């Protein structure tokens, strides 16, 4: 079987073990987490399967060690904005993205895949979403952890988007396809997005694009509010959160 | 999930008088507390949210306070139509969670049982089994001692009780209490006696028949 | 909705699976929740689920999370719960309950009238009707008790009348208890003049409708 995408990410088994190790000595409250189970929970979702017949079953171990409850309230969402989503809790330390629980750091720009039959990892080529299976390991794997993160979120939700994309809010992200469809009113009273102007100056009133509208249709029908907010200077904006009351701001 | 405890289990209160039913929360609700009243056979119906501000058409003797972790329910002057069940429910914290609730039961002046005992019928003998049923009948409070002594022996664990709801003319209950034997146990034995214990009573009734002799 | 219409009294083997549907009347408000809550007997009220009708979006308890599905159907006005792998813990009456769907207002407005499942591995089965013959020992002064034990039937419920409905004064049906065979059983009496025993005829009247049974027995005087 030889595939469309890239391979699995050469030292995968290096990276997910050192990344637990580190994110359990840097988290006290995930101390108890055994790192050998967690590698071996990973590796036996996927590993002798077909790649495109992973099920979110085959992730429930991993998700069962990986149990973590973030407080509810400081949740960021983000779509096509990773980087600076990652800057905001690095400034902002209290909020987390996915990616700052164990299970989003461990897998954070990994690719990864076995074969039918065989006990090996596949370093020559992975399912490409596109061309070869929309469920594939990292797929399916993205689908239940951002669920869960999703289904967990209370009070105020905020979501950063890229203002600079053709379409600002899209239903192929994970935040558009599985998050949005997640947030339950039970929990959340509002969802405030932000619109970074991440690219040429545009001084406009990004939160009237089309796709924003589509976002608030979404999000009144889940009996939900919407905000939304321009950030028209987002390197002064992650400035005026580390240091407020100073500044320009 | 929050753990909602209510108090009493059961409020025995005169008609006209002042019902005071207490809510706990494990853990701080604000005021996002509910009380509902249920009467057998029907729905829930809600009486309060907010801990104090009363549904649509909620008559103004029902009034609720209480904040964070404890509440009340103070039904100011009862009437007929308040004797009921009441629930206590919080909606701070998914998933919702309700109190095992408070039966509001109608005080009344003592009342002693009529005792009747029923020997086992020749129809079910023919079956292979015997029950004998004790009733108390029309008596206030519902707290009774029912006793089955066969041949003068007390005999525990093969008899049932079954209680009627207050009588909406007397607020009295009535109670069955059934002893099922096998036809073989039934005939190792003569003397088939119900020993009532009741408030109502000077001292413990006995009603008994003899096995064949009627 | 102003009102939710529940369907009838459902008879389950463990293992099988139950569809309760919920009518609303006036159709699903926009912005309200159809909320599904059950209640054993004898106990209290237990949350399981709900539907936003709008967009068939439903949210369960961790406890139901698997085996229970709620949806809505806004073209008939109707919600469903579907309970799947039915336990005999399932026993209960299940509500449909409206709720505002939005933060902070969840508590539960309007009821519908409730639906009764029974989950037993018992089968329809009709009583067997035997005479409470009054006597010297059924006998107070002026008064006498007789009666009918309605015993070993399956499902609930029994219905007990006393000579077609002509004698309702002091009559007491009990409530049926669950027997370890896993048949119900149930006793109706009544309080009647001692001097009336040779002259007035009682019969009690029982109805059992699932398995068809109707049954007439004179409670006869024994001496
Ligand atoms: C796919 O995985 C399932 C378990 O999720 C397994 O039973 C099945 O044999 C696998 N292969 C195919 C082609 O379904
Ligand atoms: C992107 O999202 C839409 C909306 O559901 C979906 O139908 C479509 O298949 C997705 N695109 C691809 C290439 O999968
Ligand atoms: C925004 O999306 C564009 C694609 O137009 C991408 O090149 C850029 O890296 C994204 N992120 C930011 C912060 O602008």
């Amino acid at each position: 079987q030889q595939w469309s995408g890239p391979g699995t990410t050469k030292r995968f088994p290096e990276t997910v073990l050192a990344r637990c190790v580190k994110y359990t000595e840097i988290h006290p409250e995930m101390r108890h987490v055994d790192c050998q189970s967690v590698w071996d929970a990973f590796k036996g979702a996927f590993i002798s399967k077909h790649p495109c017949n992973i099920t979110e079953e085959d992730y429930q171990p991993l998700m069962k060690l990986g149990t973590q409850t973030v407080p509810c309230n400081k949740i960021l969402l983000w779509s096509r904005i990773k980087d600076l989503a990652h800057q905001f809790t690095q400034v902002q330390r209290d909020m987390f993205t996915l990616e700052d629980t164990l299970l989003g750091y461990l897998a954070d720009d990994l690719t990864w895949c076995g074969e039918f039959n065989t006990s090996k990892i596949n370093y020559q080529s992975c399912p490409d979403w596109r061309k070869d299976c929309s469920n594939n390991p990292v797929s399916v794997f993205w689908k239940t952890v951002s669920r869960r993160f999703a289904e967990a979120a209370c009070d105020v939700v905020h979501v950063m988007l890229n203002g600079s994309r053709s379409k600002i809010f899209d239903k192929n992200s994970t935040f558009g396809s599985v998050e949005v469809h997640n947030l339950q009113p039970e929990k959340v009273q509002t969802l405030e997005a932000w619109v970074i102007h991440g690219g040429r100056e545009d001084s406009r009133d990004l939160c009237q694009d089309p796709t924003i509208k589509e976002l608030e249709s979404i999000i009144s029908k889940r009996n939900i509010q919407f905000s939304c907010k321009n950030i028209y200077r987002p390197d002064k904006f992650l400035q005026c959160v580390k240091n407020p009351e100073d500044s320009s701001c | 999930e929050i753990v909602m405890t209510q108090s009493p289990a059961t409020l025995s209160v005169s008609p006209g008088e002042r019902a005071t039913l207490s809510c706990r929360a494990s853990q701080s609700v604000s005021s996002n507390l509910a009380w509902y009243q249920q009467k057998p056979g029907q729905a829930p119906r809600l009486l309060i949210y907010g801990a104090s501000t009363r549904a649509t058409g909620i008559p103004a003797r029902f009034s609720g306070s209480g904040s964070g972790t404890e509440f009340t329910l103070t039904i100011s002057s009862l009437q007929s139509e308040d004797f009921a069940v009441y629930y206590c429910q919080q909606y701070n914290n998914w998933p919702w969670t309700f109190g095992q609730g408070t039966k509001v039961e109608i005080k009344r002046t003592v009342a002693a049982p009529s005792v009747f005992i029923f020997p086992p019928s020749d129809e079910q003998l023919k079956s292979g089994t015997a029950s004998v049923v004790c009733l108390l009948n029309n008596f206030y409070p519902r707290e009774a001692k029912v006793q089955w002594k066969v041949d003068n022996a007390l005999q525990s664990g093969n008899s049932q009780e079954s209680v009627t709801e207050q009588d909406s003319k007397d607020s009295t209950y009535s109670l069955s209490s059934t002893l099922t034997l096998s036809k073989a146990d039934y005939e190792k034995h003569k003397v088939y006696a119900c020993e009532v214990t009741h408030q109502g009573l000077s001292s413990p009734v006995t009603k008994s028949f003899n096995r064949g002799e009627c | 909705q102003v009102q939710l219409v529940q369907s009838g009294a459902e008879v389950k083997k463990p293992g099988s699976s139950v569809k309760v549907s919920c009518k609303a009347s006036g159709g699903f408000f926009s912005h309200y929740i159809i909320n599904w809550v059950r209640q054993a007997p004898g106990q209290g009220l237990e949350w399981m689920g709900r539907v936003i009708p709008v967009i068939d979006d439903a949210y369960y308890a961790q406890k139901f999370q698997g085996r229970v599905t709620i949806t809505a159907d806004e073209s008939t006005s109707t919600a469903y719960m579907e309970l799947s792998s039915l336990r005999s813990e399932d026993t209960a009456v299940y509500y449909c309950a409206r709720s505002r769907g939005y933060y902070g207002s969840f508590y539960f407005d309007i009821w519908g009238q409730g639906t009764l499942v029974t989950v037993s591995s018992a089968s329809t089965k009709g009583p067997s009707v035997f005479p409470l013959a009054p006597s010297s020992k059924s006998t107070s002064g002026g008064t006498a008790a007789l009666g009918c034990l309605v015993k070993d039937y399956f499902p609930e419920p029994v219905t007990v009348s006393w000579n077609s409905g002509a004698l309702t004064s002091g009559v007491h049906t009990f409530p049926a208890v669950l027997q370890s065979s896993g048949l119900y059983s149930l006793s109706s009496v009544v309080t009647v003049p001692s001097s009336s025993l040779g002259t007035q005829t009682y019969i009690c009247n029982v109805n059992h409708k699932p398995s068809n049974t109707k049954v007439d027995k004179k409670v006869e005087p024994k001496s």
